[PDB]
RNA sequence: GCGAAACCACAGCCUGGGGAACGGGCCAGGUCGUCGCAAUGGUAAUUCAACUUAGUACGAGAGGAACCGUUGAUUCAGAUCAUUGGUAUUUGCGCGGAGCUAUCAUCUGCUGGAUAACGGCUGAACGCCUCUAAGCCAGAAUCCGUGCCAGAAAGCGACGAGGUCCGCAUAUGUAUAAAAAUAGAGGUAGGCUACUCUCCUGUAUCGUAGAAGAUGGGCGAUGGUUGAUGAAACGGAAGUGUUUUAUUGACUUGUCCAUGAAAUUCCAUGUGCGGAAUCGAAUCCAUUGCAUACGACUUUAAUGUGGAACGGGGUAUUGAGAUUCUUUGUUCCCAAGAUUUG
RNA sequence: UUGAGAAGCUCAGACGAGUAGGCAGGCGUGGAGGUUUGUGACGAAGCCUUGGGCGUGAGCCUGGGUCGAACAGCCUCUAGUGCAGAUCUUGGUGGAAGUAGC
RNA sequence: UCUAGUGGGCCAUUUUUGGUAAGCAGAACUGGCGAUGCGGGAUGAACCGAACGUGAGGUUAAGGUGCCGGAAUGUACGCUCAUCAGACGAAAAGGUGUUAGUUCA
């Protein structure tokens, strides 16, 4: 089944925050492979979703996607700040992205 | 209350005394069990002189609180394998006996006369039907245990006990290779052994037993310690309250049976002292822990005479028997 | 780098709060981690030291003395256990002492920047957790030192014949002319 | 059965800090059973005292070791209730059975290491020396475990004993198993080696074509993957999986060809509930005091050597008389009904 | 170019804590004069509502339900004109509590 | 020209007088809090930043980047192993506890 997955594996760790103020509207993404600020910049502007499921069929199918895109880098190690058409839930913390590979300039 | 050794004080739920605490075996131990469960006759004072060196009374005859504990040679009908686990002692398989009795069976049935009374009836099939089953039980347990220790079910039968469900104890072979405790184990099973062959008497036997309920007043599991037995008396023996000085035969049972027991049928073992429990209690006698070379352990017994006056009553003639020959004839 | 479903770390050599501050990053993170021997854990500073600490924890609460308690106590208190985020990131560790059956036929991985001998100056006195836990109430620490043997051999075996196994493609690779004929590729 | 009133900002587990109480309110933390293992606590016997061991070696001698049992005892803990004292509606005959309480009859309270001080061995620093600095041993009434008491009403293992009808609602490659240390290891011919090799991370290895993976012609090899069953071995730490396959079918990317892909004409992607007819089990229940404010707990009533009550008798009580565990006697009881889940 | 409610329209720049206190502009209620050739049994007012909308806000408009006889916008006049507190007044109803008890 | 409100204190700093076991007290001065929310300081009425219309984006201050916790388990050079480390008077000394250097040598 290794014949697909045009996408790459991220993780949303949290929103953008301080100490003891959180901006949900922005989100960190850990993209896996990306592992510095200069890697980072393969991936900005790249689309970005959160795939789940639920129980409604709705629209004759089971799951549904949050659509989202790569602003800036966040910090040294390679982790991305990314806005999504609807703010992440914070239940999501540690659940898994896909980063595709357009808009492409490769 | 001050020691909070037994502190805080609650009932033990178990009326048979639970061994917290085996003995450590070795493979030079020869195979033996080192449990046997016995019942409350009695603790009647019998005489015995003390050979004991520097004793007040080297060479004296002392009458002494003995006990005389009801024991039915207990019946090995089945095998547990304990497996060593970095978390604890698990229980690898339990190997049961083919055939059961009714009242070992009757001990899991709460009412035992529900529908079918079915306790092991398939396991008995399969027993039977698969043996090859049980071999790979026994296999697995000689190649996947360290601690191996019997089912064990009592004969209250023999006894006169009302109870009809037989107390089941998971009893230790001790010593030799877990091989050759499974060995000797299934070789026994369905068998039953007397507490003579599994205690000497001369043997220290630290008997431990649960409390009595006073009425959390009581009702908790005590562990008696420096019990040394005094006499195993075998239940066909009739001479067993016979002594050599006193060479007159005379049943263990004294005249008007025993208190709240009846008389005595099956072996018994004598032991100076008291223990916890009432009367015809089950009672864990079992190997001491630690193998106390005290003098009253090196001394050996030697039984001045037993003590036969009335159980349950009052009575001033050690037998009937005598007695009758000692008053006049009776109007009768 | 890489995330997997199951993570099993071999933490014999392993410093406590640094192999536990990096498990508690990747179980926020929202993976599942395995930590098995953790029984050959190191923490810096001699025998004496955390005898200290651990007696004075003593005289503190429910104490716990099995090695994998000890190290599920330290990564513990690097998650926020007060939310349910915290609390549901901490059911995804299995902190164990030894290798069981179903991991020691699991891979396991290290973690260098938790690891003693990347970490300690040469010379510097270490507390195995191990040893320290067997003083102080575990009673188990003979039973799993002898047992560890057994899995060892079994392991070694069937090291022996994986390594013979595959002496056979490994000679058929440069047997292949193949192999060679397009080996520009720096395969 | 009848039936208040006061009171009421609001919730309400603790240790620290929050400077003005901070606290309560902030911050940082804490199906039914069987037979067993033990996460975690608590702990107990304190002992001496007096005669030998003793007027013992040693000590001019006195003093007095080492020493060895026994006898008891100071205080406290769990207890049996046999026997005895008391007993005490046997209301049987002051006695007082059956049993209870009471050492007032009796039991009755563990033991191996690691250590403190101190004393040593080894031995530098400080050629020696130096209990110490690397270390080790001896050694406290100390500590730790052992033993005991419990067990975690939501801690576990082995073990014996719900199914059928009716209605209704309907992750993306999940690929990777020696151990071991850096004052380094792994493996190495040969016959215990010798010496070489390798690392110097997995950026590796395994797999990876197919209109989501088609149809055929095949060819090379006549074989790699697997599905399906029939399987045997190995795996105990929590084996739950590692193989060995016997075949039966396929894809076989190993390779070479012929067809089909499109107007998606630029991204959007059996299972659960509610009912019944059933089979067991458990509780209530015949029950019982074993337990007892009540709850709740323990035993026994399912066609039988059944259990139970009497007719009794024994046991003892009593001091010629009477009574009450036992009974091949009689009868009652009886496949003893409901409830509860499975 | 129509963008003269000149009380309108338009262009530009700067600034924005706030107690006491000061000053503007507004919202709502009862009644009065005028007005809307105003609304109303084909349903006024009130009330209810996880319906919708408007305003920074006070507030306002509206759908549905309930209901059954009156009521509102605008300009002006007028005042017994807006409440969470007063150990506030009156009425209703709670926890205590089926408790203390008879 | 007239015309509302106030006619205190606290935190204290600094300069400063007397002191007195020693702390401490007394003047002036200085500003702040008092009418002031916000980032930090683990938490914090007075400490470090900064003073406020509703928002988007960017960038910082003070503080920070092992985890809790957003951010280098960063680079380079040093000290220490504390069995009551450190991170925030019992204090004199003792250190067969040391690291570097200076002097005489």
């Amino acid at each position: 089944a290794q014949g697909h997955r045009l996408y790459v594996k991220a993780k949303h760790l949290s929103f953008q925050r301080s100490k003891h103020v959180i901006h949900p509207g922005t989100s960190i993404v850990k993209i896996e492979g990306c592992d510095s600020k200069e890697e980072a910049q393969f991936y900005l502007g790249k689309r970005v979703c959160y795939v789940y499921k639920s129980s409604k069929a709705v629209r004759g199918s089971k799951i549904r996607v949050i659509w989202g895109t790569i602003a800036r880098p966040h910090g040294n190690s390679g982790a991305v700040r990314a806005r999504f058409v609807h703010n992440l839930p914070a239940k999501t913390f540690g659940s898994s992205l896909r980063v595709m590979l357009y808009p492409s300039n490769i | 209350h001050g020691s909070l050794g037994f502190l805080p004080r609650k009932r033990a739920s178990r009326q048979r005394g639970k061994v917290k605490a085996f003995p450590k075996d070795d493979a030079s131990k020869p195979v033996h069990l080192t449990a046997f469960l016995g019942y409350k006759a009695g603790m009647t004072h019998i005489v015995r002189d003390l050979d004991r060196p520097g004793s007040k009374m080297h060479k004296r005859e002392i009458l002494e609180a003995v006990t005389v504990i009801e024991t039915p040679p207990m019946v090995v009908v089945g095998v547990v394998g304990y497996v060593e686990t970095p978390r604890g002692l698990r229980s690898l398989t339990t190997v049961w006996a083919e055939h059961l009795s009714e009242e070992v069976k009757r001990r899991f049935y709460k009412n035992w006369f529900k529908s079918k009374k079915k306790a092991f009836t398939k396991y008995a099939k399969k027993y039977a039907e698969s043996t090859q089953s049980i071999n790979r039980e026994l296999e697995r347990i000689k190649k996947y245990c360290s601690v191996v220790r019997v089912l064990a079910h009592t004969q209250i039968r023999k006894t006169p006990l009302a109870q009809k469900k037989a107390h089941l104890m998971e009893i230790q072979v001790n010593g030799g290779s877990v091989a050759d405790k499974v060995e000797w184990a299934r070789e026994h099973f369905e068998k039953t052994v007397d507490i003579k062959s599994t205690f000497e008497q001369n043997e220290m036997i630290d008997v431990i037993g649960v409390t009595r309920g006073k009425g959390n007043a009581g009702y908790m599991h005590r562990t008696q310690l420096n019990s040394k037995i005094y006499r195993i008396g075998a239940g066909d023996d009739a001479k067993n309250a016979s002594t050599d000085f006193d060479a007159t035969e005379k049943r263990i049972t004294p005249m008007g049976g025993f208190v709240r027991y009846g008389v005595v049928e099956n072996d018994f073992v004598m032991l100076n002292g008291a223990t916890p429990g009432p009367v015809k209690r089950v009672l864990t006698l079992r190997k001491s822990l630690l193998t106390h070379t005290s003098r009253k352990a090196l001394e050996p017994v030697s039984l001045k005479w037993i003590d036969t006056a009335s159980k349950f009553g009052h009575g001033r003639f050690q037998t009937p028997a005598e007695a009758k020959q000692f008053l006049g004839t009776l109007k009768k | 780098s890489e995330f997997q479903k199951v993570v099993v770390i071999d933490a014999k050599g392993h410093l406590l709060g640094r192999l536990a501050s990096v498990v508690a990053k990747q179980l926020l993170g929202g993976q599942k981690v395995v930590v098995v021997r953790c029984e050959e854990l190191n923490i810096s500073g001699h025998f004496f030291r955390n005898k200290l600490k651990y007696l004075a924890y003593l005289r503190k609460a429910f104490h716990f003395r099995a090695p994998s308690r000890i190290f599920q106590k330290a990564v513990r208190g690097m998650l926020p256990h007060k939310t349910a985020r915290g609390q549901a990131a901490l059911e995804h560790l299995q902190a164990v002492e030894g290798i069981p059956p179903p991991f020691d036929k699991q891979k396991r991985v290290v973690v260098p920047a938790a690891l003693r001998v990347l970490r300690l100056k040469p010379g510097r006195k270490y507390c195995t957790v191990g040893r320290l836990s067997s003083e102080v109430g575990w009673k188990y620490n003979d039973i799993v030192a002898k047992l560890e043997e057994r899995r060892k051999v079994k392991s070694a075996a069937f090291y022996q014949a994986k390594l013979a196994k595959q002496k056979k493609i490994a000679s058929a690779k440069e047997a292949s002319p193949v192999n060679q004929k397009l080996s520009q590729f720096g395969y």
